[PDB]
Parts: C-alpha cells; structure tokens; sequence
RNA sequence: CCCCCGAAGGGGGUUUUUUUUUUUUA
C-alpha cells in the first residue's frame, strides 16, 4: 500500500485481493487469463483509498503515449480541411487538432496558427483504435483554458518521469531555483517537453543549459549549485 | 517519411543564439569537440567519442587474391552503414542517400585515396596473393560531426592494428598465432584529419547573392541541432605536412574564398592537436600493453 | 498522342481504318515522316550519328572498336541500347537490344570478313544507342541512325597487329534496316505516329539487308488497348510494302 | 552478395511429331498451373506455368488488366536475359490479345514459366520452346479462371513460330529469328497443323481435367 | 613524364596557364524534349543538359508543399572517353556524390519555393569527355535552367585549376587532369562567394588560395560567355517574335 | 563462476539501449518505441518489430539475418505486443567484439544479443510479459564435459554448441517457457537433458543478477 | 481565408602509353 516497492515484469503482483483495485499504468490485465500482470519494470506505487485504490507502476520512460487529460506541447506539422496535424514526439504517430478546438472559434472565424508553431494544448480524447485529439480550450464552456501558441522560447527534450516530476510535485526545486535567478515563463507537456522564454535571450540559454543539465543527473540536491555555475555565463 | 520535426521557436532560438556568439554547448565557433579515443582487446578495434556523438571502428584483414589490374597493391576497404541505432531518423543501410554516400565518399578521398595505408606493403606475392584489410565504421551515437569522427576512428584504428607475421616458400605462405611470431603493424604514410566546417545564413538569401558586408557564420564541429538548421557545409581533410589532403564543399549556402581559406588554416590548427593526441593515445596503449606482459611473466 | 480518350481513339480509329485509310496528318500508307541526320561529329569515335524526328523523337548513335581475337569472342559486333527514363533493367529496352544485336549478327547480319584482320585477331564493333527522347517504338529511328553511322564509320588501318598512325579506312558493309508497321483493321501503315499506335490493331517488326526481307521479323503489340488478332494476308501485305518501299529508303539514306 | 551465401570469390566455376502430356491445377499457392511435357524424337523438353492474380496493382487506378510474364531458366542457364525478356515481350503482346482484359481493371495478372527441363539428343532453341510457352500460359490462365476470348496455339517450324486464334484464322502471334530462309506458306501450314493438334489436346486437358 | 608546362609557358595543346579552353554553347536545342534544354561544348567535352519542368510529381509521395523538387540525373556515356568502359556507371558512388553535389548547388540558386508541389528534372547526357567535367557540367545545368525559364538568383559558373609544381594552369584536359591536382570551382554570378570547392587530391595548404585566385576570374570569364550567348539567343528570338 | 558486465541508458537519441558484455562477447544494442510504423510493417492489433544484428567484422549478411530472425523468435513472445496496436518497435544491436570465431560460430553473439536486447527493452519502457536469460552452452570432444559460458577455445573443440534462452517469471524463481533453445552439433537426448538442467540453474543465476544490475541503476532514476 | 447569398447556409488547403668498410676532410 503506501510503501512503495520495486518490481519486474511477471513479478506476482502484492496488493490486497478481496480490495479493489483501479489500475493505472505498469498493470496489464490478460485479456485470455484475467490475471493481473505487472508489465513494467519500475516502482510500484499503491494509493491510499477512497470511492478503491489505485495501483500503478513509475517507470523509466522517454517515449511519451498519449493519455486523456494530459498537458502536452506539440508542434504544427500539417494543415487539412478541419484540423491541424500535430507532433508530440519526433518518429511518433501525429495527433488532430480540430479547427473547432479553440476558443470563440466558428466556420467563419478561423484560427491562426502555422506549420512549425510551438502549440499548448490538452489531449481530449485518446482512444487505443483512434487518432489522439488534442484541444486548446475548456471542452465545457468553449473559453481559453491557458492553452494557445508558445511563441520565440526554447523548447528542450526531456525524459517522461522528469516532467511530470515538474508538473507535479511541488517540491521539486528547479522552478525554485530557476526563479532565484531570472524571470521566465515555462510551459511542461507531459509528451517530455519544456518550453522556456526569458526577456533575455542569454537568461533563456541559461535556464536551457541548466535544465537539460539537470534532466541528466539524477540527484536533486545539486539542482542548486548547477544553476549556479550555469547562470555564471561561462562561455 | 522518419522527418525530425523542428518548430520555428527553435531555429529561430539557436539562429539567434549564433547571431550573438552563442552555442548551445557552450562551446566557441572555433572550437572542435574534446575527443575521447578509447583502445581496447585487439588492435584496430577503437571507439572514438566527441561530445555525445559516439562512434566505433574494427579493423580486419584475411588473405585474398589482387586485382588483375593491380599486381603489386593489397586490398582496402572503408565502410560507413548508417543504422536506426544512431537515431530512428535514419533509415537501416540507405547507401544511396545524399549524406550517406558523401560521408561515404569524404572518408574514401580522405583515406583509402590518399595513401594513407601502404597498399603495396600489403601485398603478400605479386601473381597470387594480398591483404585484404577492412574498416568497418559502426555509428552508435550521433550528435553531428560524424564525418571527422569516422575519420579519427579509421585512423586511429589503423595505426592501432597489427596483421600477423608471415613468412613465404614459393608458392606456400606460412602465418603465425601471436604465440609463434609477434605481429606487426601497417605501413601509415600520413594521418589524414577532417574537419567540418556549419554555414549559417543570418539575413536573407538575397544579402547573401547579393549584398555587400558578408554576415555569414561559420562554426567548428556541429551538433545534430546546428547541423540540422544549416545552410551550408564544408569538410576539409589536412595532414601535418599542411596537405590539403581533400575538400568538400558540395554546394550549399555560398561562401566567400577568403573564409573558406581562413576555414582551412583553422582546421590545420586543429589537427595538428588531434594528431598529437592520436599519437600519444597510442603510444601510451602500447606501453601499457608492455607493463602488462612484465606483470605477467613474474607473479 | 498517349493516354487518348476513348471518344479520340474510336474516331482515328474510324478514319485509319476506313478505304482508303485517313491518317491523322494525311499521310499515305507509305509515306515517312520528315527526319533528318548528321554524322561524323563526335571525333573520339569511329563513327557517328544524330537523327531528329519531326515529333520530336532524338537518337544518337556511336560506333566504336576493338582488337579482338576471334577464337575468344565469336561475336564480332554488340549493340548496347540505353533509353533516357528508362533503366537497363527494363524490358523494352533489353528486347531492342537483344532484337538489335539479333539485326546485326555477324553470322549473317552483316558481312563478317569485313572485320578480318588476321587469322587470329579482328576489329569488335561496339554499336552504343542513346534514345534522347521517344513517342513510339523506337526501333526504325534506332535502325536509321546505326545505318547512318555505320555508313560513315572509319577504322584504323592495319600495316601482333600494328596500325597506321594518321591513315584510315572507310568500314564497307551494308548495314541492315529494320521497318515498324502498324496494323489497323485492313489497312498497314509505316512510320506509324504515337496516337496512330495508340489504336492500332497490331504490329510489325520487318528487317531488310541487301535488298532482301530478312530476318528478324515480329508481331509487336504497339499498345496495350487494342491488341487484336490479324490475318496472314495482312502479313503478306507488310512484307510486300516493305520489300517495295524499302530500296527508296536505302537510297534516300545512302545519298551522302 | 550480401543476400546469399555464393561462397568463395576466389573460386572458379567448373568448366568441361511429337508426343503431349499437359496437366492442370497442381501448384496451391497460384490462382492456376499448368504443366506441359514434350517429347520427340532425341530431343526431350518440360515446363511448368504458375498464373498469380487478379492481383492488386502499385500506382495510379488502370482501366483494364495488366498482364506480366516472366521466364526463369531451369536448371542449366540455358538462354540470354535479353532473348529471356524478349520472348516474354512477345508472350505478353499475345495474351494481351487472348486475356480479357477489360474485366480486370486496377489489377495485375502476374504469370511464371518455369523451364525446368530442355535436353534434345540431337547434335535458338527458343523458337521450338516457345509454342509449349504458349499452351502451358493458355492452361494456366483457364485453369486460374481468367477470361480467355480463345484459346491461343502455336507452331513452330523453320525457326518460324506462328501463333493462332480462331480455328488458325487468325494470327496473334508471329516470330521469324533465321532459322534459315524457306517461303512463308508451309511453315504457315505446318504451324497450323501443330496449333490445331495442340489445341484439340488443350481442349480435352480442359475436359478430362478442371 | 612531359612538358605539362614548358620554360616557355606553353602547355601540350598550346595554351598558356590562364587561359581558357574553346567554350561554346547552345540554348533550345530539344524543344520537343524538355522545357529547358542546352548543349554545351568546353574544349572536348561534349554535353547535352534537358530540364524537364516545373511539372505534376510523378509520386505523390515526392511532394513538398513550400518547395520544388529538383533531380539531377548525370549519364556519362560508355563512348564517352578513348576506351569505351564495359560498365554503366549510373550507379557509382562517383557520380551519386556528382548528382547530390549539383542538387545542392543548384537548391541555393533556384528559387523552389515559388514553384511548390513541382518537381524539377535535369536529364544530362555526357557525349564526349576530356577533363574539367564538373564545372562543365555545372555550365551545361545553369545555361539549360536559364532556357527553361526557371527563376535564380544568378549564374553559376563551373572551372577547374591544375596545379603543376609551383604554377597553376587554367581550364585543364584530360592530360592534365592525370599527374596533377586539380581544384573544381563553382562559382555564384560575378561575386567571389563559392556554390562549389572541390579538392579530391592532395594540394600543399599554402598554395591553395592562389589555384583559387584565378579560378574565380576564369569562372568569370565563363559567365561572360554563357551570358554572351544568351543575350544572343535572347535578342534573335526577341526580334524575330515580332510582327 | 560466471560473471557478466551490462550497463542501461547509454545511447542519448534511442528510447532505451543497453550494453552486454560476456567474457569476450559485447554487444551494444538500442530500442525505439512504440513509434509510427511504415504502412508495410503496420499491424492492426499488436506491435510490429523491426530488429536489426551487425557484425563486428564486415557487412550485414544472411549471418546476421538467421541471427535477427532467432532474436525476433526470442523477443516476439516477450514483449506484450497487444499494448501498442499499430505501432513499431526498432530494435538494433552491434555486435562490438563477437568473443568467438566468426566462421564456425555465432552462439556467443547470439545469447548476448537476446540479453543485450533484453536490458534495452527493459530501458526504454515497453511492456514486457515477463523476464528472460539467455546463456551459452558447449560440450566438448573428449572429455564430454557440459561448459556453459564456453570460452573460444573450449569452442573450437566443442562437438556440440547450444543456445538457451528461458522466460522468467516470479521473482525469477519459475520457468514460464523456453523461449529459444538451438542446439548444434552431434549430441543425445540424456546429454540434451542434463545440459537443460545445468542450463536452466544457470540461467536462473544469470536472471537473479540481471535482476540486480536492473534495480541498481533503474531505482535512482525514479522517486520514492 | 477565397469563392454564392444577400444580411446565414453550403465547397475548399490541393493525403590515355600525345607518337672495397668506416670516420674526419682542399
Ligand atoms: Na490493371
Ligand atoms: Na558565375
Ligand atoms: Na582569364
């Protein structure tokens, strides 16, 4: 339960029985047997309770799948008829950005966003038989929902468990430390990528630098000093 | 299609960042990356590492027979197949691609045309026998500058490797394991380097046909990101006899002469490093090689 | 020309196969399209020839040679035929080329002791083809321009076999034609046009040398749309029209 | 090569009328088969024909069928790639005019002949192999349910191969390579003969057997 | 061993070390084949180069939505040199890195992305052969795209530079071309900016930015003539047209 | 006894890649997936592999293919294929040093090419049915002795070489299945049984310490 | 956004061959 413990693929799954159990990602339930099967090697990861507990598995991933009610940050790759097709990931099957899909929008009144923009949007619909959709406005009310285009920032690859590490957990403190040295704007797609936009463009290289530097070391407490040294402008 | 999608914020991001003496590595327009050659096993078997491109080399040689058209010269062969494991954008052992068959063809002209290898000090008997040796470039990592890493790793390899004594009755050769006889190296001439130089276009294609006052940026050794946003290339292969040993400027943005020459002087300067280091990599291989068999004849 | 309309089809159709035939450009039965031919203008080769057609159809033609010992190459002329957007791989072109070199076999296309040497050693004629551009079976065009340039091949002159350093001789032979007919319903057409080959019924490959109906000779299907079966007295009328309208060919060809 | 296993490079190679038996449907994994023996006098030859399709096509939408033939030597490479391919040109300009094309649109009708076997005693061959060309790919196509107009025959004689529809009324098919020079209305006659022969023969394999 | 270059200053056919080989070339020459189209002859070498567009992309894969396509497709003939070769070389890595080389020279200089969703075919057929071949090449392709109507910035202008010993000899044949290293320029308009340096033989560094000094200015020489004829071919068929 | 070498997370443009090391085998291999497949490999329910074997010395050939084709035998039932419908997975192995000779054998490439691929599965994320060990096995000429991890030499007298490739289940206690097992050479059927046994202990040695080398560099990665 | 209508609807982003060792040395 709230001890959380490493596990392997076929690996006999702990968890309570007559307990039930919603699962997340890591668990795969065989279509033929109706056993539940661990698939992912990784920390698996059981939450309290309440109505049912959730089991799923953290995992080392850097290929991002699309799942409903993710923030994603995809890029503009084609124009049709009723909407954009987008990219998540480079080599990765493209997503639908309707046309509709956007605040005060109509047949008359059309969006303006181009082949190669930085969009911010939400995956809306992510069936296993279909095209992932995205969309860049409240699905309810049809107003802004902080989604739209990222104009002239930077956008940096990072691995899966790093960004929703950064969407997240509050704790983690390279936001922090980040803002203890310039002001900038920052928008985490959970697809593993991160745009950054300083007024500056040298702040903006910095927090560029530091950030990947970061993604690829795996102690948190040096966040700090890296930070420093890389906002330090050394060539 | 396997396209890497590159948005707008982004080339216009590094484009700027060139416009005001930026690399995203940190690294000066000049500077070539820090090159790790690594030895290991048997001879002519190196890896070779710049930056986060990773790239390996293993050289080989089996007896055969000459050309017909050559009597006298051994058997050379390069290759360069390029493999998803480098990245999925490439496609498994596309030789007739443009950046293939260049690199391919760099390489060619840089080494196995240059005399670089004694090709006539591989031939065992004139009428009915030779060496056969092979390169075999395996591209792991890549993050640019694979032109300049292939040829560090060809080379290095080749000064690296050592074929098995031999000796000849006649019609009869006899070779030897390492037990009998020792092995010996190849005969190396000289030690071609290459260097790639990025061209960037600043201002409009217009300025660059023609306008006066030439903003066009020149950096050393590029990343997979620089190399995917440039306008142009050249690659310039040099020895330490300040041989222009080959150049390659297949078209691309237009460059003023003076720079493309100023481009030269500069890759001279930097294989004169890259040799040193080539050399004394080597060197120190070997002596650690000795030390070894002395901790091994006495316990 | 190519990829005609069904309604475009039915009409040349109609008028190539009514009596007496009307072609699309008024032509008689027997009657060439205009073409004309240079020679002798690429110097590094022993002959030379370019023929224009009036549709546009280019070829070029080079022929060059080679001491060859008999014993070990029995086959004293090869004909090497390169289409532009065509590869060697395909099928047209290997069946020009092998019907070519079977045109000119020196068992008896042409006269082998023309090339004789010495006993041991000969001249191997190397006939290269470059159709530059092409609208219908090129292979008449093709068959013109190796006449043209054979008939204006010279070779160097022999005095192991050495050879005079300035003085040539002309190569003498009589090269061989090969004739394309189209056949529409009853009527035979030469020099068939591409939309005229595009609702023709069927064809006909006829070679000529020295005078003769000679050998090879094919049905060849000019399309793929309208292949029909024909009957032997059209055969007959192909091999007669070409026998008759042949030597003027010749003459017209051979007037330098 | 790198997608076969040809062994040594230094390596040399070693240097040193009649009777019908025709069968159908034999091969499984082809729409039809066909497989023709010949035997005359010191000389021995026997073919195999395999006709995949209606088959799709790669490309833009065709009107009618697109036929395709190819022939593959057996066992001794006994012929030339480009008299290989011609013949195949000229196979495919008959049964352009034999197939029923027109009920095939976007489809492709891809036929292989195997020459398995061709030893005459005796001591351009091709023209007196291509006849039995003609009836195994006739065989073939009734046997794979593709539509014939009729039944196309052959003879050969004099190196002249002439090919008939039609009760011999007709000519589909004409191929004169040498083969010596003799006037055109005998072997016309005796090409006949051997179409009318062969086609009674078609006809009953066509009976007894489908 | 000769006297690739005499105390003199001749040469083996009797040029001087800068001066041009015989350059001469033809505009329109396959109006019924291609769109553009040139023949071009430059010493010995005898070339013919068709452009064929912009047109309808024959996959509709192949297609760019910005851009044009631009192909080039090189046939070096088998009676091309002395010895015919028994070999195709359509499928040698030469001539691939010569095709890839001429795209990317000519993709800088043709405007594609007014021509989106096209393609641009250059069919050239080499006749005849006698060294320099790529600048020749280059010259043949920038005269047949100027015919085709096809817009660019500027003319590019294709020679090449030998170096004998201490002096280098303009324009060099096929004699030359052997016992010798030689340098391919191409060179963009009358500008000192280069589409094309090419080094495929070893050249002592500190004489290299010489061999490059008059190959520019041959270069040039070169454009003068190409634009002489069109100009030529331009003013005939202007006056001609009208009434 | 045996004692293997692998490292996780080499390779900076793949999604997982690995490195097996084996006495003198090495082979570096990488994953990327689940990725847009080409409309000719594409599968309507499950995901289509592409796998690809070099050799350390010269150029691809029907070697390497045979090779890929027991490593696509191996991998095939492994990875949980009906998670990604439609989609590819790439999968690349170099064999750096093969460890034996070339000519006569591949066994040693082979077993470190499944494990190699294995650990990069693993790296990259994919969903993978269970685990999977794969080790070497000889029996030589005279003696008649079974070796498992057989050295080039013990090789070059082998009379009979085998590859043995189990899935592991259970903490890596139980055999769920043999996923490869190619057996070469002239042997019998109590030889082939006695080599399972001895074969199957050893590989479950070789699960417990991938199992090992899998958690030490995976669990810093991620957060309690 | 272009296209009609009139005062919102319907359609569209193009799936080479010039010929007696060694050393220092008036
Ligand atoms: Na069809
Ligand atoms: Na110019
Ligand atoms: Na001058």
């Amino acid at each position: 339960d709230s001890m959380s413990t490493f596990i392997f693929p076929g690996d006999s799954f702990p968890v309570d029985p007559t307990t039930p159990v919603k699962l997340g990602p890591g668990i795969y339930c065989d279509p033929n047997t109706q056993e539940i099967r661990p698939v992912n090697t990784g920390v698996l990861h059981v939450s309290a309770k309440g109505k049912v507990q959730t089991a799923y598995i953290d995992y080392s991933s850097k290929r991002y799948i699309p799942s409903v009610n993710d923030f994603v940050i995809g890029v503009i790759i084609g124009t049709f008829s009723d909407s954009y097709k987008v990219s998540l990931q480079n080599f990765s099957s493209s997503v639908s950005l309707s046309y509709m899909a956007f605040p005060n929008a109509s047949k008359k009144n059309r969006p303006t966003l181009q082949v190669g923009d930085l969009v911010y949007a939400r995956v809306c619909t992510a069936e296993k038989e279909l095209e992932a959709e995205i969309e860049c406005f409240d699905s309810t009310t049809g107003r802004d929902a902080g989604f739209g285009i990222l104009e002239d920032g930077m956008i940096i690859d990072v691995n899966l468990n790093f960004a929703r590490q950064l969407l997240f957990n509050n704790d983690f403190p390279l936001l922090k430390v980040l803002a203890a040295h310039t002001k900038f704007e920052v928008a985490i797609g959970l697809n593993g990528k991160i745009w950054v936009k300083c007024e500056e463009l040298s702040n903006t290289l910095a927090c560029y630098r530091t950030i990947m530097e970061c993604c690829q070391k795996n102690d948190t407490a040096a966040f700090k000093d890296i930070a420093k040294r890389q906002f330090k402008e050394i060539l | 299609a396997k396209d890497i999608e590159i948005s707008a914020s982004e080339s216009k991001f590094i484009l700027e960042a060139l416009r005001q003496n930026y690399r995203l590595d940190g690294r000066s327009f000049d500077q070539f990356r820090d090159v790790e050659i690594t030895f290991g096993k048997e001879f002519g078997d190196v890896s070779v590492k710049m930056g986060n491109t990773k790239v390996h080399c293993r050289i080989s040689c089996q007896i055969a027979q000459p050309y017909e058209d050559r009597p006298f010269e051994g058997l050379f062969v390069i290759s360069t197949e390029i493999s998803p494991m480098a990245g999925s954008q490439f496609e498994n052992g596309n030789i007739t691609g443009e950046d293939e068959v260049l690199c391919s063809r760099i390489i060619e002209k840089s080494v196995r045309r240059s005399g670089a290898l004694d090709v006539e000090g591989l031939c065992i008997v004139a009428g009915s026998k030779c060496w056969a040796v092979r390169a075999d470039v395996h591209f792991l990592d890549c993050d640019g500058g694979f032109i300049d890493a292939s040829c560090i790793a060809v080379m290095a390899g080749l000064m690296h490797f050592k074929k098995p004594d031999i000796t000849v009755h006649g019609e009869q050769i006899i070779v030897h394991p390492v037990n009998e006889r020792e092995p010996v190296p190849l005969g190396i001439l000289h030690i071609p380097i290459c260097v790639t130089f990025s061209f960037f276009n600043p201002q409009d294609t217009e300025e660059n046909i023609k306008g006066e006052t030439n903003s066009e940026i020149s950096i050393i050794d590029a990343t997979l990101k620089e190399e995917l946003l440039r306008d142009g290339v050249l690659t310039v292969t040099l020895n330490k006899n300040r041989e222009v040993v080959q150049v390659s400027k297949a078209g691309g943005l237009p460059m003023d002469a003076l720079t493309l020459m100023k481009c030269c002087h500069e890759a001279y300067s930097i294989i004169e490093k890259i040799t040193d280091q080539i050399l004394q990599l080597l060197k120190e291989d070997s002596e650690k090689r000795n030390k070894y068999a002395a901790m091994l004849t006495s316990e | 020309h190519m990829s005609l309309s069904v309604a475009e089809k039915s009409y040349l159709y109609d008028s190539l196969a009514s009596t007496p035939s009307i072609r699309p450009d008024g032509r008689l039965p027997h009657q060439f399209r205009p073409i004309e031919i240079f020679t002798d203008f690429l110097p590094s080769s022993n002959g030379s020839s370019r023929i224009i057609a009036s549709d546009g159809s280019e070829c070029i033609v080079s022929i060059k040679s080679k001491v060859v010992d008999h014993h070990v190459e029995n086959e004293l002329l090869q004909v090497d035929v390169d289409i532009a957007g065509q590869r060697d791989d395909a099928l047209v072109v290997e069946t020009i080329t092998s019907l070519l070199n079977k045109v000119l076999k020196s068992g008896s296309g042409v006269d082998s002791s023309k090339l004789q040497l010495t006993k041991k050693y000969s001249f191997k004629i190397f006939v290269d083809v470059l159709v530059i551009s092409s609208h219908s079976h090129p292979i008449s065009l093709i068959s013109f321009a190796i006449y043209s340039a054979l008939n204006s091949t010279y070779l160097p002159k022999l005095i192991l076999p050495t050879f005079h350093d300035y003085d040539m001789v002309k190569l003498d032979i009589n090269p061989p034609l090969v004739f394309i007919l189209a056949v529409v319903g009853n009527n035979m057409l030469l020099d068939p046009a591409a939309n005229e080959s595009e609702v023709a019924n069927n064809g006909l490959i006829i070679s000529w040398s020295n005078g003769k109906i000679t050998s090879p000779i094919r049905s060849v299907a000019l399309n793929d749309s309208n292949v029909k079966s024909f009957k032997p007295h059209l055969l007959k009328q192909g091999l007669a029209m070409v026998e008759k309208y042949a030597p003027d060919v010749v003459r017209s060809l051979e007037n330098l | 090569d790198r997608r076969r296993l040809l062994g040594p490079a230094a390596a040399k190679p070693m240097a040193f009328e009649q009777e019908l038996s025709l069968h159908t449907g034999f091969i499984e994994n082809c729409n039809g088969s066909a497989l023709v023996e010949a035997r005359s006098l010191g000389h021995q030859t026997s073919l195999i024909t395999a006709v995949y399709g209606p088959r799709s096509i790669r490309g833009s939408f065709t009107s009618q069928g697109t036929i395709s033939i190819q022939l593959k030597n057996g066992l001794l490479e006994k012929y030339n790639t480009n008299e290989l391919k011609e013949v195949s040109s000229f196979l495919m300009g008959i049964f352009n005019s034999v197939v029923n094309l027109s009920r095939y649109p976007k489809s492709g009708i891809d036929i292989f002949v195997y020459l398995t076997y061709d030893k005459d005693l005796t001591n351009s061959q091709i023209s007196s192999l291509i006849p039995h060309c003609i009836t195994s790919i006739t065989l073939a196509l009734a046997d794979a349910g593709i539509e014939l107009v009729d039944m196309a025959g052959a003879g050969e004689a004099n190196g002249t191969v002439v090919s008939f529809i039609k009760n011999g009324e007709e000519i589909v098919g004409f191929w004169k390579d040498d083969g010596d020079d003799e006037d055109l209305l005998e072997c016309l006659d005796r090409c006949k003969e051997q179409y009318n022969r062969y086609r009674d023969l078609m006809i009953s394999c066509l009976m007894n057997q489908e | 061993r000769l006297e690739i270059y005499s105390p003199e200053g001749l040469r083996l056919d009797g040029r001087r070390w800068n001066e041009l080989r015989r350059f001469e070339s033809s505009i329109n020459t396959h109006p019924h084949a291609a769109d553009g189209s040139s023949y071009m002859e430059q010493g010995n070498n005898k070339i013919i180069t068709l452009v064929k567009g912009p047109k309808e992309p024959r996959l509709k894969s192949q297609m760019d939505t910005s851009k044009a396509l631009l192909n080039v497709s090189v046939n070096i003939t088998k009676f091309s040199k002395f010895e015919r070769s028994k070999s195709s070389h359509k499928n040698e890595r030469r001539v691939l890195e010569i095709q890839t080389s001429l795209v990317r020279m000519f993709e800088k200089n043709v405007m594609l992305n007014i021509y989106p969703r096209t393609v641009i075919d250059i069919e050239i057929h080499v006749l005849e052969q006698d060294g320099g071949i790529m600048g020749s090449l280059i010259n043949g392709i920038t005269l047949a795209l100027i015919d085709a109507g096809i817009s660019m910035f500027d003319y590019i202008s294709g020679i090449s530079v030998g170096l004998y010993d201490t002096t280098p000899l303009l324009d060099t044949n096929s004699l030359e071309e052997n016992a010798m290293s030689t340098v391919t320029l191409g060179v963009v308009g009358k500008s000192e900016k280069l589409s094309l340096l090419l080094v495929e033989d070893k050249i002592p560094l500190d004489r290299l930015e010489n061999v490059l000094a008059i190959g520019i200015a041959g270069a040039h020489r070169v454009r003068d003539l190409m634009d002489e004829e069109l100009r030529k071919h331009a003013q005939k068929r202007v006056s001609n047209a009208s009434a | 006894s045996m004692s293997v070498q692998a490292e996780i997370g080499i390779l900076d443009h793949v999604d997982g890649s690995s490195e097996f090391v084996s006495q003198d085998t090495k082979v570096i291999c990488s994953v990327t997936g689940p990725i847009e497949p080409k409309a000719r490999q594409e599968l309507p329910t499950q995901l289509a592999l592409e796998i690809i074997v070099r050799p350390a010395k010269g150029v691809a050939t029907t070697r390497e293919k045979v090779l890929e084709d027991k490593l696509r035998a191996v991998l095939t039932p492994l990875i949980t294929r009906h998670c990604y419908p439609r989609q590819l997975c790439q999968i690349t192995c170099q064999i750096l040093e093969s460890g034996e000779d070339e000519a006569e054998f591949s066994l040693r490439e082979l077993s470190c090419c499944i494990n190699a691929a294995f650990l990069a599965l693993v790296d990259a994320g994919i969903a993978l049915n269970s685990m999977c060990a794969s080790i070497p096995i000889a029996i030589i000429k005279d003696t008649s002795d079974i070796i498992v991890d057989p050295t080039a030499e013990q090789l070059k007298i082998s009379l009979s070489v085998h590859t043995l490739a189990l899935e592991f289940v259970n903490g890596g206690k139980v055999v769920k299945n043999v996923l490869l097992l190619d057996s070469n050479g002239d042997f019998n059927e109590d030889q082939l049984f006695s080599l399972l046994e001895l074969g199957e202990q050893k590989c479950q040695e070789l699960v417990t310490n991938i199992r090992r080398i899998i958690q030490d560099n995976i669990s810093p990665r991620l957060v309690v």
